[PDB]
RNA sequence: CAGAAUUCCGUGAAUCAUCGAAUCUUUGAACGCACAUUGCGCCUUUGGGUUCUACCAAAGGCAUGCCUGUUUGAGUGUCAUU
RNA sequence: GGACAUGGGUUAGUCGAUCCUAAGAGAUAGGGAAGCUCCGUAUGAAAGUUGCACGAUUUUUCGUGCCUCCUAUCGAAAGGG
RNA sequence: UUGACCUCAAAUCAGGUAGGACUACGCGCUGAACUUAAGCAUAUCAAUAAGCGCAGGAAAAGAAAAUAACCAUGAUUCCCUCAGUAACGGCGAGUGAAGCGGGAAAAGCUCAAAUUUGAAAUCUGGCAACAUUUCUUUUGUUGUCCGAGUUGUAAUUUCAA
């Protein structure tokens, strides 16, 4: 599943960038995705972390903006599009989420 | 609501018998120790044949389970004749051994012609 | 029998043993003639039955 | 409605309302049997709160037991060891009583779950306790999907093994520093196991 | 007096033969078996004795009814005519 | 002692079964080593202990 | 040697019947080989001892079955006749019982499922 | 070692393989009470021998704690109507 | 030959056991004990097999009845019988 | 006098259920001494052996009354690291964790506290019919009646709200 990008904590590594848990209520709501939609479609969400600053809510907008973008839903019932879904489902393969959104 | 005595007992109250809703076991066992398992054998040891020929009395090898009730009826029904007294003895080897003396009515050496061990 | 014993110096126990006055106020009910008639007020609206 | 103040009211140990229920009812509770049934819960607000509900299959049963520490059960206060290991009079168990309490029912009622248990009174020499039961071949409790968890099998006798609240707390099972030493056999095996690899 | 002639006396049973494990274990006088416990409800053994417990465990005996539920669950605890 | 129970008589007739010769064509088989047994009781030298 | 599908034709009383033949057969292959016999009366004890079990066997599918139509559509049926697998498996919560759930449970199960996604690199 | 050639171009040998139906003695947690006793009882039905009450036989039953429910009750526990 | 091999051999209403209780053992009530278990034996228990015909044709032991200080069992092949 | 309710009994009452075994691994209770300290009592051996209770295919733990003190992190478990470190210790012999970081795997939720009050909307059992089956052996559905339940069974909510 797509991850966020978290700043560790403590002066020995809060220069760095690594994977966090999930996005924060915040995030998702900036995305326009729903939180009891994110998980259907593979963002996990994370009510535990909130955003203290711009720069990490922005951070992870951007992540889950790529991600809906490269993402295809298909519809619940096959043949039948529906809102927020694809209609070029055929072109549909296993591919790595780091290969599109990686840590940077 | 008089007490007479200075004791008090429980009161008696109904006590249903058993209506199961269902049978336990669904078929009943056919009769263990029927006759053919009773009388396992006749014994013809040279103590037996004297047995038969000088007290009118027959040997058998029979089941431990079996009594001396459960000899006389088997031995009736199985070649119809009448014990008027059966002895029992539980031999070394752990097998039961039954003397069934037959009636002065009755011929035991014939009878054992007739089972086939003579 | 210990639960006939039991119930019994239950009623004695509460007859000693002073009884805290939110507790004392009970066991002061409604006399025998208002309570006919509240009951017959409430047996008017009584709620519908399974059947009803 | 009824249960916040029932809840509020059962904070008032000392009030004279309380006073004088508790010194009748724990009358009443020394004059049966130690484990007897109990025909509702005397504290509905509380049994709520820790899972009963009134339906068939669940069950209360009231407990007393004797207060104090555990004197040790050597013949003469002989324990024959060092020094450190003679004591015999101001020990304590390392589960509560009410951990007692909850085992003992749970014996007395073997086609039973122990569900949880809750304080009701206390003496010089007994605390009061009822312990709320499941019946897990009940159709009531088996068709129900909030307690179906507890007819499981992994879910059998519990309260032997630490499992019910009072259970986790008597075995010190919590998150953060306070509790490092853990589930302690097994966080003692993690410290204690000796880890060879293949180099290679 | 204590050795050959006091062999002599010997002749009282303090142990007879167990109903439940058949050993010569039975105390007569305590009813109890030395060996399995009975007649207590539980079969009596001791992690100090392991190979006392390997004399007498699951395995040891015919195991009937283990065979066959051995080789039910090779099926699947299957059931009705083939 | 003559004075016995069944339970003992039984035993005692099995012991007396077991304490017997092999018959030759048990030893005689393709791949048995039965040719001799340390199970031969006897009642004055090994005893039954009930 | 009978036959058991031949067996199975017959009716339960006449299988008594059959049986008690073949115990009085028996009884006299016995009685005769205590008192010397050939070879070939000592193989029809043997054979004579497998046919009572085949009749037996007939007979007891027979009254089985017989009780298994009695019950059949029953609650409550013989223990014997229940399934025999282990007491766990017995014990354990049915698969209806398992798939029960609250009606707050369903409404999020219908609402929000699981979708067939892909990402598209 | 035989025996079985009433079988071998066959629903048929085999201590064969496999296995979804059965049988499954006395026991054992072990359950009518016991048990250094194959000791001593009780219940239901069906049979035997003159026996609706004795005796014999067979079949099926009779342990404990607890749960839901049923029935029959107990209480100078609390009440309504006569 | 008490060794070895092959066979044979122990017959009960009246002799014992079985029944009874003894010192004692020991379930149950109930109370201890973390527990294995410990104490206890009409014990702080609603611990009932027995005594009556009131219904019942009609020549007899199934229904309520009102009743009353009952009792686990094991324990003797030399005690009792 | 009866009936209701409450509490308490009895039955070979209708239907269930527990016990015993296996203990490598798992969750607890109880609990030594040999030993090391060149003696020895605190200490160590050891929260170990023995003893007792209780489970599963794994168990336990688990969606923070958790970290931190950062630009903050984000249920649990396990591995590497932290670290033979901080700390404990006749500060002697000896003992000795945790947060961050990397990795394996990832998943999240349920109640109690609310007046459905223009309608107990909930549940068990019996009986009957109808389906169903690893299966005449399994598992349900509907109807009806009786019980449970207002001293509260359902429904919306569980603080992330
Ligand atoms: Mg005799
Ligand atoms: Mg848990
Ligand atoms: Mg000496
Ligand atoms: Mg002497
Ligand atoms: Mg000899
Ligand atoms: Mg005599
Ligand atoms: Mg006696
Ligand atoms: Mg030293
Ligand atoms: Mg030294
Ligand atoms: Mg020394
Ligand atoms: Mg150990
Ligand atoms: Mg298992
Ligand atoms: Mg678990
Ligand atoms: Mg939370
Ligand atoms: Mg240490
Ligand atoms: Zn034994």
């Amino acid at each position: 599943a797509i991850r966020p990008a978290v700043k560790p904590p403590t002066i020995r590594y809060n220069m760095k960038v690594r994977a966090g848990r999930g996005f924060t209520l915040e995030e998702l709501k900036a995305a326009g995705v729903s939180r009891r939609v994110a998980s259907t479609i593979g963002i996990p969400v994370d009510h535990r972390r909130r955003n203290r600053s711009e720069e990490s809510l922005q951070r992870n907008v951007e992540r889950i903006k790529v991600y809906l973008a490269h993402l295809i839903v298909f519809p619940r019932k096959a043949g039948q599009p529906k809102k927020g879904d694809a209609t070029d489902v055929s072109g549909a393969e296993q591919t790595d989420v780091a290969a599109v959104l990686p840590i940077t | 609501k008089v007490r007479t005595s200075t004791t008090f007992r429980r009161p008696k109250t109904l006590q249903l018998s058993r209506k199961p809703k269902y049978a336990r076991k669904s078929v009943a066992h056919a009769p263990r120790l029927d006759e053919y398992k009773i009388i396992v054998n006749p014994i013809n040891s040279e103590s037996a044949m004297k047995k038969i020929e000088d007290d009118n009395t027959l040997v058998f090898h029979v089941h431990l389970k079996a009594n001396k009730f459960t000899i006389k009826e088997a031995v009736r029904k199985l070649y119809s004749v009448e014990p008027v007294k059966i002895n029992t003895l539980i031999r070394p080897n752990g097998t039961k051994k039954a003397f069934v003396k037959l009636s002065a009515d009755a011929d035991a050496l014939d009878v054992a012609n007739r089972i086939g061990f003579l | 029998p210990e639960y006939i014993r039991l119930q019994r110096r239950r009623k004695i126990l509460n007859l000693r043993l002073k009884v805290p006055p939110a507790i004392a106020q009970f066991q002061k009910t409604l006399d025998k003639n208002t309570a006919t008639q509240v009951f017959k007020l409430l047996n008017k609206y009584r709620p519908e039955t399974a059947a009803e | 409605g009824a249960y916040k103040y029932l809840e509020e009211l059962a904070k008032k140990k000392q009030s004279d309302v309380n006073l004088f229920l508790s010194r009748v009812r724990a009358w009443e509770y020394r004059q049966m049997n130690v484990i007897h049934r109990a025909s509702r819960p005397s504290r509905p607000d509380k049994a709520r709160r820790l899972g009963y509900k009134a339906k068939q299959g669940y069950v209360i049963y009231r407990i007393r037991v004797r207060r104090g520490g555990r004197k040790r059960p050597v013949p003469k206060g002989q324990t024959y060891g060092k020094p450190v290991h003679q004591g015999v009079n101001h020990l304590k168990y390392q589960r509560s009583a009410r951990c007692t309490a909850e085992e003992r029912v749970g014996r007395y009622c073997s086609n039973l779950r122990v569900l949880n248990s809750y304080w009701v009174n206390q003496d010089a020499t007994y605390k009061f306790f009822e312990v709320i039961l499941v019946d897990p071949s009940h159709k009531a409790i088996r068709r129900d999907p909030r307690i179906n968890w507890i007819v499981n099998p992994v879910h059998k006798h519990r309260e032997s093994r630490g499992l019910t609240s009072i259970g986790k707390k008597s075995r010190g099972i919590g998150k953060g520093h306070r509790y490092n030493n853990s589930p302690q056999h097994a966080t003692w095996l993690r410290h204690n196991t000796l880890s060879l690899r293949r180099y290679r | 007096t204590k050795g050959t002639q006091s062999f002599g006396m010997r002749h009282n049973k303090s142990h007879t033969i167990c109903r439940r494990c058949g050993k010569r274990s039975f105390h007569i006088q305590k009813s109890t078996c030395a060996c399995c416990g009975y007649p207590a409800a539980k079969t009596r053994s001791y992690n100090w004795g392991a190979k006392a417990k390997r004399r007498r465990t699951t395995g040891t005996g015919r195991m009937s009814y283990l065979k066959k539920v051995h080789r039910s669950f090779k099926n699947g605890f299957r059931s009705g005519k083939p | 002692p003559s004075h016995k129970s069944f339970r003992t008589k039984q035993k005692l007739a099995k012991a007396a079964r077991q304490n017997r010769p092999i018959p030759q064509w048990i030893r005689l088989r393709t791949g048995n080593t039965v040719h001799y047994n340390m199970k031969r009781r006897h009642w004055r030298r090994t005893k039954l202990n009930i | 040697a009978l036959k058991t599908f031949e067996l199975r034709k017959q009716s339960q009383e006449n299988l008594a019947e059959q049986l008690q033949e073949l115990r009085q057969e028996l009884a006299s292959l016995r009685v005769q080989k205590i008192a010397g016999g050939s070879g070939s009366k000592l193989s029809k004890i043997k054979t004579t001892r497998k046919d009572i079990a085949r009749i037996l066997t007939v007979i007891n599918e027979s009254n089985r079955l017989a009780a298994r139509e009695a019950y059949k559509n029953k609650k409550y049926i013989p223990l014997d006749l229940r399934q025999k697998k282990t007491r766990a498996i017995r014990r354990a919560l049915t698969p209806y019982e398992q798939s029960r759930k609250t009606l707050k449970q369903i409404k999020k199960e219908r609402y929000f499922p699981l979708r067939k996604y892909a990402l598209k690199a």
